[PDB]
């Protein structure tokens, strides 16, 4: 009836920019574990600019094979953030959340199989925590038909038909 | 393979523009560990005493500590070394932050600069790619300002930049090197960097850094984090907040500055203000500090956040920690608001915040006494604050009178003459000390002032309490969980030590107890400075997470070499002795090892002679302070003993 | 050298009117402007007057999977929503998906039109789009909207199901 | 299909808990347009005059304007209609924000509530899904507070909520309905909502809303946006900022309140303070306003941002626009800081900020005069501010004296007797007016006060300037680009109109010119209230983007019906006449159509008689103010004429 979603709570107002999280996450995922560390291989990467007072831990999210047509850049409460500044994607546009040598995508898996997230453990100031709740998964084949009708309207029956055959 | 160290250095000839990667000798790691130790080895056998500080043959070395770039908490220090233009002795200078770990992730343990670039340049390192770039467009820019321009230029937002300001470019003898919230501050290392035409060193690294025994190493790291948590739940009882816990002095978090303002001297280390710290002052400085402090921030991989971003109205943001919060305020008899404003200017110029305020206060005592004339200060404003700002600008440009003052109080007075030397009353080995003029001779402090190769008291003290508890029961509680002592005798010394009576200073602790204490305190500093460990978690505070019992385990698990407590004590003795030898070779002797004449109101010349005599004996030095042929041989420093003999420094038998 | 475009969003100038959702959806009706529907907008405003949060979010890249962990920020005293800055057309929420089909939506900067319409209707000037040349080559695999739409149905419903339904519709 | 309107309404019987979707008659759209017009049709033929305001047969109707949910700028108004508990006439009440567009996207044009729920409930609409939910857990909560709890409950963060506060639950006769930065404020509509046991109406819609001619419609919209840009670059010359541009009165952006504070009456519409607006006051209120104002914010699809989030220390945030900024301040002879604080409380209780401050000031004039005793005010604090807060709480609970005052000044005085009626000196048709007591009879305003079915002067004025320019050349510049006039004669009237002399009021404009002006001004309001268009871009400011020439094009492109300027004038006349008929059927006559006795110092009874005589003639009414059988027939309102005759309201021939 329902599933568990886990939420990384990030209190950027408590972050001191130490990057301890990058150290421990990369070290844990070395092979064998703790054999080396390398913050370029961390699944958490901290946006850090003391002169803008910005300290934003960012977690690696979903893989995308292509960049956006337009990249977003925010001003919020007087802070000018970076282009794509909050994005979690392993994206062809930058090196974040990609192996520094191969370029393959990295994804945070909440230190799956470990007793607790290592980045949360090593954040001695407590900027980070993970919590859970139950949510109701979906009910929907009507949606499929409405969606194909929509693509036929935007692109035409002959274009949609030849495309589905491939 | 090698572990913890990368095993490689960069050798850069700025005259030729040549760059070379060179493998290091692993034997040097066993002997001298890393960081300061291997810097001292390089300086000894490549920089003979005829080399002048601004000659092309003087070396400027940036070293990452042995364990920098590993997961060890707070292990992130850069050690800069060169021959000092002010003291003409070795200068080593530590910088925290993020730069040394980045150099390790790029693949290097040191960069060694020789020669001089004809044109202002900066060095750009990205992993294997290393190149010299033109920096003429950066001429004069402040050290932080420079970092930000370069990072945009190169499109390297995650690069770490160590840069000089105008003061370093103009070879001011107390110019620093600045990197984010971190500074290689003292001994003139920024002047040597400017002399070589080097504006900045920019590094980006994304390679792996390996340790030898992975589970044992991360195990030790976790033990450190647990000890940090526990220690911060248990501040040392009855000690002021700025010093009761871990970290550099926690001056950015604490607003109460009674101890500093009422016990330290204002002006040119001149004036005690016994009752400065009133209600009005406390509330006024708290208001300034609350408004100015943007965020408490840490160095790399540390939870202590000793430093702070500081934002003054109408001024660019800068970063501050520890005592420069007060040095400008106090040298100028002013307030905290003035301190934070001028410190912004001085930080961008890249000046030592210990010597610079005293050089300016020294200046105005000369102008005051008439030894300097008003005509030496063209356009000198009326206001006192405005005078400090005026003189700051004259100094960083070596303009007129600024040109003399830029050499520090020792050289400036010597040049000025006319009894100016009387007012350069706070130097040791030509180097300005803390503005402290106390009543009773302290026998532990006497030894540290005389012999400390950093020539800075805040960088040799720490592991033994600064003062005794009045009540025995407080002493018993303290030594109870004092696991960091090398030996039980240190507990017993502290248990008998009392503020007043027959067990009080200067007569107790005894001469032998004082030598042991100073030796232990110093040793921990040398170990930090070789490993790259912040002294904030080791040699500086009482009861640190890192100490002589677990450090050998970090070294063995990290670097994969054999290490135990005795071998570590001996390694620390080895390169501390080599640093001593280098300064002996440059002319230093017992005669140079004396605090300022007026440092204490009550002096005891026979006790002071016996202290230094016994301390030299402990070190295994001459009664002239020279390491003996016997002790050199025992340390594997036979080549030093051979050269001393050949140079007439030691007499064969 | 190639061109990259940046959507500049001054969230401090935003007044939460949502005109931008009105015009984007209107233009993408079929035929253009025959209707509108904020839920079909490729720009969607996070709007909570009581938190003083007004943040225009532009639709970005399709993902067929949810992340293992969702993120939620406190920044400068403000408690933002879970995934509150994510551009993704993602199965965990309705944002940037067609309200009746779940088909992905993606901003293309009103491609082919004289100018971005949200920006034109944002009369306070919270939105702008600028351009710059970069040296980095584009490594994107450029799939068409049509191809992305179908591929998403096929993941959700099955290649044979989708193909069969399509034959029965043409 | 139908366009712009969705073609469906929800009929809810709260007694039975039945809910029914019903298709509407498209013929009603051609005749009565939408919004207020089709509300008036529903009320006429379903609510006969024997129905009392708190009987289950009274209807409460929420209507979205015809063009709400289309891309037309600022077209977002809800029109709430019912029989008013205070006036016993029709009450219609407009609400901006986001709620009416959401109802359209859900698929509905109106919700019609009949009956009464035994238990407190709220209605929850999500597209096709409609259900009545228990609200007992929300009993007493403030209107905004309630919205936030529901949205969390339902997990519908994008839902729009219209709710009542405790004042509505306790049937206070001037209780409002609140939705974000929007309020259906006046006539007691919140009291009827509370009577029916209805706590809130929650709606979420995600369906498409279609227009008939897509390119022509968006074309017109763009023309409006261009006109807005240009108009805001050209404020009306020599008009105060709060009224010189587009939007509701721009009181949230402007700090200068000299016109209001020096021309409007303080207290119980009692006191002119000619020289209130000093330097000290200006600076003090500016300080309050700068601190309190968090952000200027718009309604749906509008750039004007007339409203503001307001944050007072220690109080929850609320939203404000226009004149309630000052009404509490002024009724209590206080300051702006007091105004913003009590307005927070009153907004959460859901009270009309026009009548409520006057009811409390009326109260204290009674206590003052001794007509009320101190014993009627148990525990009445000393401080004046604290007295307003005290009395506010007594009123929203109908507690003791509050129970009488909760009925408004007209009923409260009538109940109280003892010459209390003398102090209810500012009512028309039992409804409190603006606190304005001027010197010279204004013949245009006289007509609007007498005949306006909203019984509120700020909701019938606007299209014709409030005062003449002194210089002819200013008048010539103004009429130059005045495209919004229906006829050239309106330019010529304004050109001859002067502040002083033979072309000044009350004698000029002439009686015929005044009737034409009032008719045009009113007509534009009725058109707005049928379409859902904010009066901020239409009927309220000088020279609006929407006007009688392009509105027919919006209606034809949007809704797909035939429309031109003449047909639109006639439609507006049709349902404005139907609103008149409804009030006639409830007992209203010429006798009720007179301003307060003391509204002007100088009165002209022969001129006032001729104005009303001529205005009735223009409307096509009786000299008793009743629409004639002839004019009813011409408007397609024959069924009204038939019923008037049958009821003895009209005499057959
Ligand atoms: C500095 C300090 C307060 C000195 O304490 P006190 O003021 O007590 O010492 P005092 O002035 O010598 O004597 C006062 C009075 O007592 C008398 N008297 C003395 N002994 C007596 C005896 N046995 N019996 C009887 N009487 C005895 C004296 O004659 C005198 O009497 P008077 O009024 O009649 O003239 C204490 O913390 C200390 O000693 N620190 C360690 C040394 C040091 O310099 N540490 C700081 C290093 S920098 C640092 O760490 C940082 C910098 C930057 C930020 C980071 C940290
Ligand atoms: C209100 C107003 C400033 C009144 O202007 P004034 O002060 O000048 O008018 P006054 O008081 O009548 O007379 C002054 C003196 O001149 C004299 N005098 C008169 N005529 C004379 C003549 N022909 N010749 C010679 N003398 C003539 C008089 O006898 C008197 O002399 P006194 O000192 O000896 O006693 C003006 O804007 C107006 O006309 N408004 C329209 C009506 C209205 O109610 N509008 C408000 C609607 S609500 C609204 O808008 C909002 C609400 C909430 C927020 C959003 C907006
Ligand atoms: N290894 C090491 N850590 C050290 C020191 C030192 O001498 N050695 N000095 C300490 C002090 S007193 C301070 S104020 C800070 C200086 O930080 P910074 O050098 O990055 O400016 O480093 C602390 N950490
Ligand atoms: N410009 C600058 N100078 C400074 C400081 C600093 O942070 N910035 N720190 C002071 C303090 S508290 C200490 S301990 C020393 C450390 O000297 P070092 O950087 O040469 O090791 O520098 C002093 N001078
Ligand atoms: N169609 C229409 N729009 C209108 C009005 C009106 O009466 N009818 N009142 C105007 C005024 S004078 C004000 S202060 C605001 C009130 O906005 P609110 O109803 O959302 O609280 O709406 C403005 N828009
Ligand atoms: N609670 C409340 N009462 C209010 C207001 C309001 O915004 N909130 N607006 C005032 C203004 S400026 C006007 S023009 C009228 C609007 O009348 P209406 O809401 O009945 O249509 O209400 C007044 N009373
Ligand atoms: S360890 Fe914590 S304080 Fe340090 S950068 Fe990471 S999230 Fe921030
Ligand atoms: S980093 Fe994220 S927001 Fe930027 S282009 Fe890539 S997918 Fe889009
Ligand atoms: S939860 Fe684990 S996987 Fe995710 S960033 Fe933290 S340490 Fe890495
Ligand atoms: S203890 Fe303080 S100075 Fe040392 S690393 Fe940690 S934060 Fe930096
Ligand atoms: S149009 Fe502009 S201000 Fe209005 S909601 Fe969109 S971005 Fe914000
Ligand atoms: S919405 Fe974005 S951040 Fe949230 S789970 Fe989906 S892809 Fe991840
Ligand atoms: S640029 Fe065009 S496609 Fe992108 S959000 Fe704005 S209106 Fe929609
Ligand atoms: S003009 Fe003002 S009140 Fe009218 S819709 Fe726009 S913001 Fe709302
Ligand atoms: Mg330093
Ligand atoms: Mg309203
Ligand atoms: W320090
Ligand atoms: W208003």
């Amino acid at each position: 009836k329902k599933r568990i979603v886990k939420t990384i709570n990030i209190d950027a107002d408590k972050c001191n920019g130490c990057r301890a999280c990058e150290v421990i996450c990369s070290a844990f995922h070395a092979m064998p574990p703790y054999s080396s560390n390398n913050p370029a291989r961390s699944r958490v990467r901290v946006v850090r600019d003391p002169l803008r007072d910005i300290y934003v831990p960012l977690y690696a999210g979903e893989y995308t094979e292509s960049e956006c047509i337009g990249r977003d850049k925010f001003i919020i409460d007087g802070k000018e953030y970076d282009e794509c500044g909050f994005c979690r994607a392993s994206c062809p546009s930058r090196d974040l959340f990609r192996e520094p040598d191969s370029g393959l995508p990295l994804k945070c898996d909440l230190c799956d199989g470990e007793p607790e997230p290592l980045c949360v453990k090593w954040c001695l100031v407590g900027a980070l925590s993970v919590t859970e709740r139950e949510v109701e998964e979906p009910d929907k084949r009507t949606e499929m038909e409405i969606g194909l009708e929509s693509l036929i309207s935007r692109f035409g029956a002959d274009v949609v038909a030849d495309t589905v055959e491939q | 393979m090698r572990y913890a160290e990368t095993g490689y250095v960069l050798e850069v000839d700025l005259t030729k523009g040549s760059i070379e990667r060179v493998a290091t000798d692993p034997r040097d790691t066993e002997l001298y560990l890393g960081g300061l130790g291997t810097n001292a080895k390089i300086l000894w056998d490549r920089v003979p005493p005829e080399v002048e500080p601004f000659s092309p043959e003087n070396l400027l070395i940036f070293a990452a500590g042995l364990l920098c770039g590993t997961p060890a908490t707070g292990c992130n220090r850069t050690i800069v070394s060169t021959v000092s233009p002010q003291t003409k002795l070795m200068a080593f200078s530590m910088m925290g932050g993020f730069w040394a770990p980045e150099l390790k992730y790029a693949g290097y343990d040191k960069i060694i600069f020789r020669g001089k670039s004809p044109e202002l340049v900066y060095l750009y390192i990205n992993n294997d790619k290393v190149e010299i770039r033109d920096a003429s467009h950066l001429k004069g820019k402040g050290a932080i300002e420079t970092a930000e321009i370069i990072k945009k230029e190169l499109n390297e937002p995650r690069a770490q930049v160590a840069a000089i300001g105008k003061a370093g470019e103009n070879r001011v003898f107390y110019a620093s090197i600045e990197q984010g919230r971190s500074s290689a501050s003292r001994g003139g290392i920024g002047a040597v960097m400017g002399d070589k035409g080097l504006k900045a060193v920019v590094v980006r690294g994304t390679k792996d850094l390996c340790v030898a025994k992975p589970e044992e190493y991360i195990g030790l790291c976790n033990e450190v984090l647990d000890y940090i948590k526990h220690r911060e739940e248990n501040p040392i009882p009855d000690v002021m907040p700025i010093l009761a816990g871990l970290g550099s002095p926690q001056e950015m978090k604490v607003h109460d500055e009674k101890w500093h303002t009422e016990n330290f001297n204002w002006g040119n280390a001149r004036t005690r203000r016994k009752d400065f710290w009133t209600d009005e002052v406390s509330h006024a400085w708290e208001k300034t500090m609350d408004k100015a402090r943007t965020r408490l921030i840490s160095c790399y991989n540390c939870p202590m956040k000793c430093g702070a971003t500081i934002s003054m109205e109408g001024l660019p943001t800068y970063m501050m920690k520890c005592f420069t919060k007060l040095t400008y305020t106090m040298a100028a008899y002013s307030d905290l608001d003035f301190g934070l404003r001028i410190a912004q200017k001085a930080t961008e110029y890249g000046l030592d915040g210990f010597s610079a305020p005293q050089v300016m206060a020294f200046a105005f005592e000369l102008l005051e006494k008439g030894i300097l004339k008003d005509s030496d200060f063209p356009g000198l404003p009326e206001g006192n604050e405005e005078r400090f700002f005026y003189l700051l600008d004259k100094i960083v440009n070596r303009d007129g009178i600024g040109d003399i003052l830029a050499n520090g109080t020792y050289w400036a007075a010597q040049e000025i003459g006319n009894g100016a030397e009387d007012y350069a009353h706070n130097n040791i080995k030509k180097h300005e000390q803390l503005p402290l003029k106390l009543s009773m001779l302290n026998p532990i402090y006497y030894l540290m002032y005389c012999t400390g190769e950093k020539i800075n008291i805040t960088q040799i003290e720490g592991q033994f309490p600064q003062a005794p508890y009045p009540k025995l029961e407080q002493r018993e509680a303290f030594v109870e969980d004092w696991i960091q002592v090398p030996d039980e005798k240190f507990k017993k010394i502290f248990l008998e030590w009392e503020p007043r009576g027959e067990k009080s200073m200067p007569n107790f602790p005894t001469v032998d107890m004082c030598c042991d204490i100073v030796d232990w305190q110093e040793m921990m500093h040398y170990i930090d400075d070789a490993l790259g460990q912040c002294a904030g978690l080791s040699s500086f505070p009482l009861k640190p997470p890192y100490h002589i019992h677990n450090y050998p385990k970090f070294i063995a698990a990290g670097a994969g070499i054999e290490m135990d407590t005795e071998k570590l004590k001996k390694a620390a003795k080895r390169y501390r002795t080599l640093v001593r030898a280098f300064n002996i070779r440059r002319g230093m002797r017992r005669v140079d090892e004396q605090p300022p004449a007026n440092h204490w109101k009550n002096r005891f010349p026979e006790l002071e002679k016996e202290l230094l005599d016994s301390y030299y004996k402990l070190k295994g030095w001459n009664d002239d302070g020279i390491p003996t042929k016997e002790t050199l041989d025992d340390l594997g420093l036979g080549y030093v003993g051979d050269e001393f003999i050949k140079r007439g420094i030691l007499s064969a038998g």
